[PDB]
RNA sequence: AUCCUUAUGCACGGGAAAUACGCAUAUCAGUGAGGAUUCGUCCGAGAUUGUGUUUUUGCUGGUUUAAUUAUAA
């Protein structure tokens, strides 16, 4: 799928990722949201 | 219904809206022979006590007192409106009319998340509350 | 809700009352075309009519003297046990 | 019973020693974070659930341990290790002894 | 007198409707007979409406004519309620009218097996000896299979962490837990709902 | 005179839990609360009901420059 989309760069051109202006992406990690979300669930929260 | 108190006068109206200090004000404008103005009357009938801390519910028939019709632009059988410290609370539902309310909410839990969410917003003074739920297609 | 008990009016129009903010002849023949227009032109209740009638014999003492209600399903107990037991969660050990 | 009031409160922050050990339960571990971090540009490690569905454990192994499939020993928190409720505890132990005397009645006979 | 009593009257409309949701026969003294009759007839009406409505929605959900949403949700409840009701019925009448086998039939059946096994030369299963080489080499298997609901989960709810506790203890002090088993087999005939 | 025992109280050191604990003019409850089984028996003190808190109780912790005033004219 990646290659058939024209290789990574041609994707990232679809992103903001140049905005963060890392030169190359090769050192980076994402942050799963599920972590943040859960880490906010152990608190005490109204259904809303 | 019996739980829900009602309004007989524009005087009742604006006194109420003024005279509830610390909590939201909820008012149904609808005509007893409407369908929804029964249904929604039920939905709110079941939430009355459970919210009574931070809000309060009142029923008003347009046919009783039609005064506000001109000024608040009342069409539809049933429009709920929310007032907190005399200000018209505005929570965009994505429905396309941010002011007031129209349609029927089919879940208690939802409805509570609304009355609450708006409330919490109105305690900060933000004019816009952003609904939890975009029901727009209605 | 004392002003539901009071319920006076005053001389005032509601709008300024709060300081509110918004955020025969032609009609005659019109009526002619109205009544003209329509000129060309429950079961439930019926059921219960017998019983609501047969209550005719019910003394107002029994109306006064009647139980009010109960809970047979124990809605409270089990309910509060649920909304108890779920109160918290935890983290799944490593 | 009426829902209390939506309004948030200023956080009381009291962190003892005791109170901390009582926290370590509810707050994500370290490892449990080294899951969450999804290495950019490169497919996760995932494993197969009971259901075979893949649970991504993203960074939970430093990339040196992916090449060797070294899994992890790293740190295992004994703080959040799950433990019985009070009641259940005595039903357990109780039943255990009871069954054990029944047994020993098969021990001597 | 009315209004005050009117409200409560509404209640027994509810507690009626629930107590039919529960099958409970719902008897109160001091409830004047005619009213109680009324309630009955009412519940019959709302009942039939509710049931027919549930099945009505259902098949639609199978076809997919737009069901809104809360119908998809509540439907499962307002339905399963029934399937329980049907079950409770079938078993009432399997008390009253007694088992449906009749012994004659049973004789053929049981015979069939017995002949089969003899023909098959088959020894029954021994109750596990208190020393059984596979005991450990078994428990682990069974214990893991109560484990793996969880192996994804980040957040154990309450009832869970209770289980996962047990699974770990028995998974720790086996000889004790085995003894607990063997007793349970040899005696326990009563169980929690 | 010395020691042990028992219970209770004040303590000191140390650990453990904070789905635990309360509270109640409630209601009952050795004049049986509740349970068990090998069906012969055995066990023998709280249960119910309502209610409140329960990621907590009190406290304490670290990051988003004063006024006064002096010349020879």
């Amino acid at each position: 799928v990646i290659q058939a989309l024209g290789g990574i760069e041609t994707i990232l051109e679809h992103t903001l990722f140049k905005g963060t202006g890392f030169n190359s992406w090769e050192g980076l990690f994402w942050e799963k949201a599920s972590g943040f979300e859960d880490s906010m669930q152990f608190k005490k929260l109204t259904h809303a | 219904s019996v739980l829900l108190p009602q309004l007989r006068t524009g005087w009742h109206v604006d006194q109420a809206i003024v005279t509830e200090t610390k909590r939201l004000v909820v008012i149904r404008f609808g005509r007893k022979n409407d369908r929804q103005c029964m249904i929604m009357d039920e939905l709110l009938s079941s939430i009355a006590e459970r919210v009574r801390n931070f809000a309060v519910i009142y029923l008003c028939d347009i046919d009783e007192v039609s005064d506000f019709d001109e000024m608040y632009e009342l069409t539809d059988p049933m429009t709920v409106m929310f007032f907190y410290h005399n200000k018209h609370m505005m929570c965009d539902f994505g429905t396309g009319n941010n002011n007031k309310l129209n349609f029927i909410v089919d879940d208690k839990q939802e409805m509570i998340d609304i009355l609450e969410t708006i409330f919490r917003g109105a305690r900060k003074n933000k004019g816009l509350v952003v609904s939890p739920y975009d029901y727009n297609h209605k | 809700p004392s002003f539901l008990d009071q319920e006076p009016p005053a001389g005032y129009v509601p709008g300024i009352g709060r300081g509110a903010t918004g955020f025969k002849t032609l009609e005659l023949k019109l009526a002619q075309k109205k009544k003209k227009r329509a000129n060309e032109k429950s079961n439930v209740k019926r059921q219960f009519a017998d019983l609501k009638e047969s209550l005719a014999a019910v003394t107002e003492s029994e109306w006064m003297d009647i139980p009010d209600a109960t809970d047979f399903t124990r809605r409270n107990k089990r309910n509060r046990i649920q909304e108890q037991l779920n109160r918290k969660t935890y983290a799944a050990p490593d | 019973k009426a829902l209390p009031i939506p309004e948030d409160q200023p956080k009381k922050k009291r962190a003892g020693r005791k109170f901390r050990k009582y926290k370590e339960k509810f707050r994500l571990s370290h490892v449990r974070q080294l899951q969450n971090r999804m290495e950019f540009g490169k497919q996760e490690q995932t494993v197969l659930d009971s259901y075979g569905e893949e649970v991504g454990l993203g960074m939970s192994n430093t990339s040196l341990q992916q090449a060797v499939g070294a899994t992890s020993g790293s740190r295992r928190s004994a703080g959040n290790q799950a433990k019985l409720t009070k009641v259940m505890k005595h039903r357990i132990s109780e039943a255990n002894q009871q069954a054990d005397e029944f047994l020993i009645s098969l021990g001597h006979n | 007198i009315r209004q005050k009593k009117a409200r409560t009257i509404l209640q027994h409309l509810s507690e009626a409707w629930r107590c039919w949701k529960a099958n409970i026969p719902w008897d109160v003294p001091g409830m004047p007979a005619p009213i109680k009759k009324i309630i009955e007839r009412y519940i019959k009406s709302k009942a039939d409406a509710w049931v027919s409505a549930a099945h009505y929605n259902r098949e639609r959900i199978k076809r997919g004519a737009h069901v809104e949403k809360t119908m998809v949700k509540k439907n499962l409840g307002r339905l399963t309620r029934l399937w329980i009701k049907n079950e409770q019925e079938r078993q009432r009448q399997i008390q009253k009218n007694g088992p449906e086998i009749t012994p004659e039939e049973a004789t053929t059946i049981f015979s069939v097996m017995v002949e089969w096994l003899e023909s098959r030369s088959f020894s029954p299963i021994p109750f596990p000896p208190l020393t059984y080489k596979n005991d450990t080499k078994i428990l682990v298997l069974a214990l893991e299979d109560l484990k793996d609901v969880y192996a994804s989960k980040v957040r154990l709810n309450a009832s869970e962490r209770e289980e996962l506790a047990l699974i770990e203890e028995a998974y720790d002090n086996p000889h004790d837990t085995l003894n607990r088993i063997k007793k349970y087999l040899l005696t326990q005939r009563v169980f929690k709902p």
